[PDB]
């Protein structure tokens, strides 16, 4: 509040970013990743356009912006605009500014090295940041409960990760990265929607299907029983009247995008379903592991809150896979928060010092003294 | 009609010297290609005798306090 | 009219591939030039280190001979 | 030629296959074992697809083939698959009937016994085959020299084997089987390459991993002081310019992988480097059994051809093990034949007789004529 | 065009005026090789000014007017839209596909369609793809010569085709599965 610099707590994705004041316990402001251009000539003088428009700013009014997604899993197009996507954070609604309190970041799991190193240099190099660190996405939403053995699968809208972090890790493998979150489930609807002639084309209607989707949109148990069941018009045709004007009854849409999860053919891959990659995490590890794993599964992201995605998991595991321990998947209710929950305790433990990076110590090593030292 | 002529003559000019370059490209091609497999061989070989010259020495060396 | 125009562009293209494989091969030309130096030189290395060995063969031998 | 029934020569392993024609030195023909499905629809009338291509014809266009492994360590996840790929060999290039002409085969140690019997119910019910044989992998590597005391290494792709047949086989345990070969080393690479970006995800551009690492990649003899070493560009950064169209500088990773080999930490196993396997195979046996084994240690396989495999072993062995006789292993130059010169001895041998399997001789004792009776 | 011939005065306005652009357009309008050269051309009145009296009776002198709509083709910015060139759409094609599969598809282009016609539609192309590609296989694209046609010849095949029972539809089958007999089982 006052006294001792106190911390921030931030978690930026490929999506939607999620930052609030200090020493809080969920995030304050979770405005839209965002910012296209007037391709048009914004009236051009009716302001010096510019700022492609973001935050509530932008997403109130999409209409007349283009926009360009500067963050793809990994590659980043364009590093100019992020500068500004910061600069308006701590300021615009915080108050508080950088250069007096530390900072937390989330960690996408193998991302190049010379991208963490790169925001490094913004921060210390401009925005003067003498304490700041970034910790790995799914450990945060783990040390928070009451247990140190427990398999947990984070994910958002950046990419999938099976991560079985429970008494340790890294060791064999493990541990997955599939880029299919989502934006992935945002872009293949529309395509699919092509079949009954609807074509949302432009990037600003794409995301009105992201914002319709989490209203009614749900995940088909057995697509076989639902196909049958499509004779009757009771629990398929759906009502959603555009807000512009002309109803999209998603009967049979909505359940047949999530499908595309379990298989992950009909996005040109080899990858298996979500329940064959829990396979893959614990055919690895030794043999004495696995009974209290299936006693405990952690699921976190706001993805997982899609009517009938829990109830799926014990009908595919229970098949192949041993049947003699108590499978128990822990699904968090609102387990989108799970990483702010555990991000607000990092930024005040102590033991943080162990693990943070100082002023100094970034150019005592170099730049790459963040991943070169701890992992 | 005499343009149509005129064309011509500038065509045939650039196959030829495309081609000529084809042919000595290719040639060079296949030369390194000779080049760089005995040059990684070399560098095999190079790299064996720095090896044996340290056990080499290591051994002497050995030989040596052994001998005083 | 149209036969010139087909004439026309088959010497933007014959033009096209001529600047383009020529310059390429003089590239090439000159990259043979500088790897078969390299070649020349790791050789000639290659051939120090091998006489070299060989020599700590035959000392390392009489050495041990001393030795016993 | 002619006269004489005149066998054939052959060595199947979960990778590679080996066969040529019949009395010859070496293989003649060598096709790579891939067989995948038109996860696309073939054209499906620009052919009935089926086929998931194999041989040449598969390796030529990966490209739209869903690479499916059916032999994985010990398992065959479909065996219908094996007897189209067997029905190519004999007959597309060799134009010989093995209704006609004997047969031999390769063993891996320790493998279910209703594996063996498996396969010969596909050539005595079917192929029709009065004589055949499975011979065991590193002992046919041994009868090629010219001494009847040595201690052998066998392995490629599938599993490593620590065989110390010398003067017989089989006493209390020596022998030593390890999934840890060819396809294992494939397959850690592009997870370790992650941490860069490159991110090789399809199973088919994974084998393009196999092919690069035949050419420039080499095994680390001391990793402490080749790190220092990264400091300078010009034994580093490797230049390679992919086919399609993007350099991929190999630097710090050529010689991170292999380090795997003697560090099987990295692997999630209590397995030690194979220095100390060396010495778990040789403190079994008797006392005055070792002076003669040090002087002759053979190591069979090609994937001993890494550029820093041999000269590595001279510096674990001597550390922790007597250092009173001759330390001296025999690495065959082309090693990965040495079964193959072998194979095509036991095809010729009369003693063979008395160990090969005559048709009558498999209803007589039933399948397990084989194992069952000799070892 | 009709709505960039406005900034010259010229306006046909009636929807059967509209198609005399399309029959005067396939005799002489040709696309920009690249605009920014061009541009500079236009100080000469050799290669701009050219000749088509209309039938009616008033010449028009397509110059930059020839070279000018076309461009869109590359720059759907013109017509309000965030899709990119068709070299672009290229590579939202391959790079969606395998790894292995490339260096063969840039060996094999088929470009089909009467629209690939207009002098300067193929050596273009090899000018984008070439650059934001990969570049060490033989970049080759199949525009066939009379391409529009190339529908139609394979048309001719299909239903001579036997195998083609396989996958058509007879009288009693549109009866048996209903309507959506057809999209329901094909694709
Ligand atoms: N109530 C909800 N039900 C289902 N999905 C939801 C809900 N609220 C948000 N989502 C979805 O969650 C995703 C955003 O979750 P988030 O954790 O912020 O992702 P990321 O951090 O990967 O950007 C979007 O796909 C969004 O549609
Ligand atoms: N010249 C070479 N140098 C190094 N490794 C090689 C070479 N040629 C082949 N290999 C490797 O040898 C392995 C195949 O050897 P092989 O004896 O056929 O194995 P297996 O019988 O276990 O299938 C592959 O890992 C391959 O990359
Ligand atoms: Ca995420
Ligand atoms: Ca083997």
């Amino acid at each position: 509040d006052e006294d001792e610099t106190t911390a921030l707590v931030c978690d930026n994705g490929s999506g939607l970013v999620k930052a609030g004041f200090a020493g809080d316990d969920a995030p304050r402001a979770v405005f839209p990743s965002i910012v296209g251009r007037p391709r048009h000539q914004g009236v051009m003088v009716g302001m010096g356009q510019k700022d492609s428009y973001v935050g509530d700013e932008a997403q109130s009014k999409r209409g007349i912006l283009t926009l360009k997604y500067p963050i793809e899993h990994g590659i980043i197009t364009n590093w100019d605009d992020m500068e500004k996507i910061w600069h308006h954070t701590f300021y615009n609604e915080l108050r508080v500014a950088p250069e007096e309190h530390p900072t937390l970041l989330t960690e996408a799991p193998l991302n190049p090295k010379a991208n963490r190193e790169k925001m490094t240099q913004i921060m210390f190099e401009t925005f003067n940041v003498p304490a700041m660190y970034v910790a790995i996405q799914a450990v945060l939403s783990l040390y928070a409960s009451g247990r140190t053995t427990g398999i947990v699968l984070d994910s958002g809208d950046g990419v999938t990760h099976n991560v079985p972090i429970y008494e340790g890790y890294a060791l064999p493998h493990a541990i997955m990265r599939l880029d299919l979150a989502g934006r992935d489930l945002t872009d293949y609807l529309m395509k699919i929607l092509t079949e009954r002639g609807y074509s949302f084309v432009t990037t600003a209607e794409r995301e009105i299907v992201r914002d319709i989707k989490e209203k009614l949109c749900y995940v088909a148990l057995d697509f076989e029983n639902e196909m049958a069941t499509a004779a009757s018009s009771s629990s398929l045709e759906k009502s959603y009247e555009l807000p512009d004007g002309q109803v999209i009854t998603i009967g049979n849409e909505r359940f047949r995008c999530p499908e595309t999860l379990f298989q992950p053919s009909f996005i040109g891959m080899e990858s298996a379903g979500i329940h064959e990659t829990t396979y893959n995490s614990i055919m690895k590890c030794d043999i004495d592991i696995r009974k209290d794993l299936y006693a405990n599964n952690v699921m976190s992201g706001g993805t997982t809150m899609y009517p009938g995605i829990a109830d799926r998991m014990q009908k595919e595991i229970t098949a192949l896979a041993p049947s003699t321990m108590k499978i128990k998947i822990i699904a968090p209710p609102e387990r989108k928060y799970s990483v702010w929950i555990g991000g607000s305790i990092l930024a005040s433990l102590s033991t943080f010092q162990q693990m943070w990076i100082t002023k100094q110590e970034y150019d005592e090593a170099g730049p790459s003294i963040v991943h070169r030292k701890c992992f | 009609a005499r343009k149509l002529v005129i064309i011509e003559s500038d065509l045939e000019r650039a196959e030829e010297r495309a081609e000529l370059s084809e042919g000595k490209c290719a040639e060079l091609e296949e030369e390194l290609k000779t080049v760089t497999n005995n040059l990684k061989s070399l560098e095999a070989q190079a790299e064996k005798y720095s090896q044996k010259e340290d056990k080499y020495e290591e051994e002497i060396k050995v030989l040596s306090d052994k001998l005083k």
